[PDB]
């Protein structure tokens, strides 16, 4: 930067995210209770 | 009669004119940017491999 005559701008951002599926009497099964779900497009 | 000026700074070449003549309105320099001075603490002076030579 000094000796090519040039500035430079850093960013920084620091996060964590979780999604929280607590037992549930419904579905006591981790591997197939979830808090969200999804519609996916037709065919392949 | 006309003013001249023996060019002393070592830039002449005898070798190649003794004299140079001229209208000097019509010899114009542009000043993008004034003589600049810039004191530097942190950083590096590279080579043009990237390598440091001082720190």
């Amino acid at each position: 930067l000094m000796q090519q005559d040039s500035k430079a701008l850093r960013v920084v951002f620091r996060v964590g995210f979780q999604v929280a599926n607590p037992m549930t009497r419904l579905n006591p099964n981790e591997a197939t209770r979830y808090p969200a779900g999804v519609i996916i497009p037709a065919g392949g | 009669g006309f003013p001249l000026n023996e060019v002393t700074s070592g830039v002449w070449d005898a070798d190649e004119a003794i004299l140079l003549g001229a209208d000097w309105s019509k010899v114009v320099i542009g000043i993008r940017q004034d003589i600049t001075f810039d004191l530097f603490s942190e950083g590096v002076i590279s080579d043009s491999d990237g390598k440091v030579v001082l720190n």
